[PDB]
RNA sequence: UUAAAGGAAUUGACGGAAGGGCACCACCAGGAGUGGAGCCUGCGGCUUAAUUUGACUCAACACGGGAAACCUCACCCGGCCCGGACACGGACAGGAUUGACAGAUUGAUAGCUCUUUCUCGAUUCCGUGGGUGGUGGUGCAUGGCCGUUCUUAGUUGGUGGAGCGAUUUGUCUGGUUAAUUCCGAUAACGAACGAGACUCUGGCAUGCUAACUAGUUACGCGACCCCCGAGCGGUAACUUCUUAGAGGGACAAGUGGCGUUCAGCCACCCGAGAUUGAGCAAUAACAGGUCUGUGAUGCCCUUAGAUGUCCGGGGCUGCACGCGCGCUACACUGACUGGCUCAGCGUGUGCCUACCCUACGCCGGCAGGCGCGGGUAACCCGUUGAACCCCAUUCGUGAUGGGGAUCGGGGAUUGCAAUUAUUCCCCAUGAACGAGGAAUUCCCAGUAAGUGCGGGUCAUAAGCUUGCGUUGAUUAAGUCCCUGCCCU
């Protein structure tokens, strides 16, 4: 059973994973670590212009994609309390039993 | 270019069970996508809602490809006329509220 | 009535931008379809900086 | 039945976010706008719109929430009630430069001079709390050629990373 | 630029279709103050010939609202 | 005959005027090149019914992410549709308002028209006004956006001095710096934008935080060899290797010297680094481009045989020519064949509306086809067994096996359709080109260059562009001589 944690930003990120390994040090769960995913990037690059005057001058946009999980063995009661959680709107939770 | 009179109803009908209409710019030239509420794409609703939107009945609004429809409570009231033909109903948006 | 022949499955014209239907233009794959003058404007909107 | 990639879902629910945004500042050019904040929930997708003038969001009888509901509900599939709109009051009006620039247009479109317009905008928002303030306006202004008027007051900051903040 | 695209007219100055027809259209016959003869071909059991007829041609045959081909010798 | 010619004085600009500094879009010592040949892709000019158009020194010319069979398409030829909303009003068909079977013509089974006559039916048709559409003109009416002046460090108000005044002082004699950066002096004082400061990336490290969607140590299951406890590979603990969360670490700090008390400069060491590369980037302008990105827009033009929109062909690919950005060669440091061995960004499905990444096995020599499985993704492609590079054979200075342009026949794949463009593969044909004149472009350390890969258009589709990797130079680290800039 796993839970993950995908986050918009690094701040929501770290504030749910403080928030959600404080619920879960007191019960009695062996919980595992809030293992690192690798940063996603999407870079699109743009003319900039509509019409081609001046030097070849081109953006670079890009996102941080973040991404958490963590493993828990628990019955499906003791998984749908924990999921109750007061989160941050950039924050996405998956499950998977 | 007759209209069949079910859609002649049918259009109508659903503006009065929601009053927002809603389409798309895609008049049937690349490809024809149905209406996900009705049977005709866009060009029956366009020339269904142009009637209202001329006379001052519905308003338009536009999100980048889609026509929105906008109701009034002057739309209401010159709705009334079609209103005769079903029970006096105010539709689901101005008489209950939750 | 021959009304829609020519059913444009491929190509540049089975791309039409969600902005204003722009096709002389091209519209990128990445799950997005903008008209890369109005994506400027409104990749701060759609969660993209600069950097 | 369908699902979606993780580089796909974020830039389908950011053209959601300004799709939604800039469509409420298209129509609700009346009252005070200030922005809009769509909370992730898997049993109401709730939509917070922060406005100043609450009473157009609130309508008469609690009616053009409910059309703006209706609106969001019967293109982007969301039945049975699943969309929840509520408004929020912004006490702060010179704050939000957006609602400032909104309330300048219909200000400008029924008369009240370009002159006149500007050097009240500028009370207002140094009146509310603002340390700077700058207002350039571009156009036909009292003659065939365009002449930038700019009207700046105060501490403003232009290049950085703070900029954007 | 200064392109133009006028009228020269070098085939015909041809038009579009206008349906004429008769005062009325009488499609019976009165016999014996009451009986009705039938004088055209009926349309057979596929949904269209309970009030569409068939129009007269020298060897074809014609629905209305469904457009059926029928051919004898 | 003329409405100015004049005088000092203020601010720009200019000087082949002086002083002090800066820059490889400048130079020196150099490196790689273009311009020479072939080809690709744009421009001008030709030709045509059309060869659609904007842009013309940096600040246009593989730019409109402009790689077109129709699609895109705005250009020529032919043919349909009105989506002509809506107010009055003409016939009002005693209700026939617009869709059509068969034959002639037209690509068409377009009811385009004609012969023919059935049909949903108060929506019609037409006129009078208004409205809509336009990738039509106008960027020399404009908004927004971008580029340039300008990637140099410059710019401004409040109060107070000088002058009647435009203005000036603040904003500087001097020293220093990448900087109007600072110290200092000072009729100026207190200030502001900008530069720095800001954000990301790269460099070092924690046995802090952790990992079965990433690995190690031993241990067993377990294949091989000596058989002498050894050695290569397949299938209980902690993050060293892949990822990032916080914090640290670098500030010209310590020493010697030069500098004015200062401000600062040069060499050492500890250090991973004595500071990398980008983004944002001021006041004011160009009468710079875009109305052909927008239901962003003012005026004019067309609105029924349409400058609106669909369908079928051609075109932008058309060549007696010149120009620009690029790819490949002109061989032996090399070409061919065989063996060996290494990656990093980043991409991938049943999408707010039609679509991939492909692993394994079989068949075919080849491009490819078939059966099946995994991946909405650190799971599978994938430990991206990449190219140059590391060894061995052949070639032998010959326009040669370097170069593969041109041309002929055939075979597979996407697409409804490739022939006056797909693309790829097999054979064959084998030109010019002997390191390029006048002139000219870029560059100072993981740098130019050699070489390959990913994304954008994508369906087939990169020689373009953006990023990533492998190998990795020579030589300056100075100057204002050419060009240009900042301040007196
Ligand atoms: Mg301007
Ligand atoms: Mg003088
Ligand atoms: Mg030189
Ligand atoms: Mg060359
Ligand atoms: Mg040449
Ligand atoms: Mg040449
Ligand atoms: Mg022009
Ligand atoms: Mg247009
Ligand atoms: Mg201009
Ligand atoms: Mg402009
Ligand atoms: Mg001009
Ligand atoms: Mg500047
Ligand atoms: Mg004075
Ligand atoms: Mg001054
Ligand atoms: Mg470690
Ligand atoms: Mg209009
Ligand atoms: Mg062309
Ligand atoms: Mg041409
Ligand atoms: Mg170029
Ligand atoms: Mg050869
Ligand atoms: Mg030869
Ligand atoms: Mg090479
Ligand atoms: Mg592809
Ligand atoms: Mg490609
Ligand atoms: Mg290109
Ligand atoms: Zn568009």
């Amino acid at each position: 059973i796993r839970i993950t944690l995908t986050s918009r930003n690094v701040k929501s990120l770290e504030k749910v994973c403080a928030d959600l390994i404080r619920g879960a040090k007191e019960k009695n769960l062996k919980v595992k670590g809030p293992v690192r995913m690798p940063t996603k990037t999407l870079r699109i690059t743009t003319r900039k212009t509509p019409c081609g005057e001046g030097s070849k001058t081109w953006d670079r946009f890009q996102m941080r994609i973040h991404k958490r999980l963590i493993d828990l063995h628990s019955p499906s009661e003791i998984v749908k309390q924990i999921t109750s959680i007061s989160i941050e709107p950039g924050v996405e939770v998956e499950v998977t039993i | 270019m007759l209209m069949p009179k079910k859609n002649r109803i049918a259009i109508y009908e659903l503006l009065f069970k929601e009053g927002v209409m809603v389409a798309k710019k895609d008049v049937h030239m690349p490809k024809h996508p149905e209406l996900a509420d009705k049977n005709v794409p866009n060009l029956h609703v366009m020339k269904a809602m142009q009637s209202l939107k001329s006379r001052g009945y519905v308003k338009e609004q536009f999100a980048w490809r889609h026509f929105y429809w906008y109701l009034t409570n002057e739309g209401i009231q010159y709705l009334r006329d079609y209103l005769h033909l079903p029970p006096e109903i105010v539709p689901a948006t101005l008489r209950r509220s939750r | 009535q021959l009304y829609w022949s020519h059913p444009r499955k491929f190509g540049q014209g089975s791309r039409s931008c969600r902005v204003c239907s722009n096709r002389h233009g091209l519209i990128r794959k990445y799950g997005l379809n903008m008209c890369r003058q109005c994506f400027r404007q409104y990749a701060k909107d759609i969660g993209f900086i600069k950097l | 039945a369908v699902q979606i990639s993780k580089k796909r879902k974020f830039v389908a629910d950011g053209i959601f976010k300004a799709e939604l945004n800039e469509f409420l500042t298209r129509e609700l050019a009346e009252d005070g706008y200030s922005g809009v904040e769509v909370r992730v929930t898997p049993t109401r997708t709730e939509i917070i719109i922060l406005a100043t003038r609450t009473q157009n969001v609130l309508g008469e009888k609690g009616r053009r929430i409910r059309e703006l509901t209706a609106v969001v509900q019967k293109r982007f599939g969301f039945p049975e009630g699943s969309v929840e709109l509520y408004a929020e009051k912004v006490a702060t009006r010179g704050l939000c430069a957006i609602a400032q620039a909104e309330s300048l247009r219909y200000k400008l479109l029924g008369g009240l001079a370009v002159r006149r317009a500007c050097y009240g905008v500028l009370r207002f928002i140094m009146e509310s709390g603002a340390k700077g303030c700058e207002v350039v306006v571009s156009g036909k202004l009292r003659g065939q050629r365009a002449k930038s008027m700019k009207f700046v007051d105060g501490l403003m900051i232009h290049s950085g990373d703070p900029v954007n903040y | 630029k200064r392109k133009k695209k006028s009228y020269t007219t070098p085939k015909k100055n041809k038009h579009k279709r206008k349906k004429v027809k008769l005062a009325v259209l009488k499609y019976y016959k009165v016999d014996e103050n009451g009986k009705i003869s039938r004088l055209r071909r009926e349309c057979p059991s596929d949904e269209c010939g309970a009030g569409v007829f068939m129009a007269s041609h020298f060897d074809r045959h014609y629905c209305g609202k469904c457009c059926l081909t029928y051919c004898f010798n």
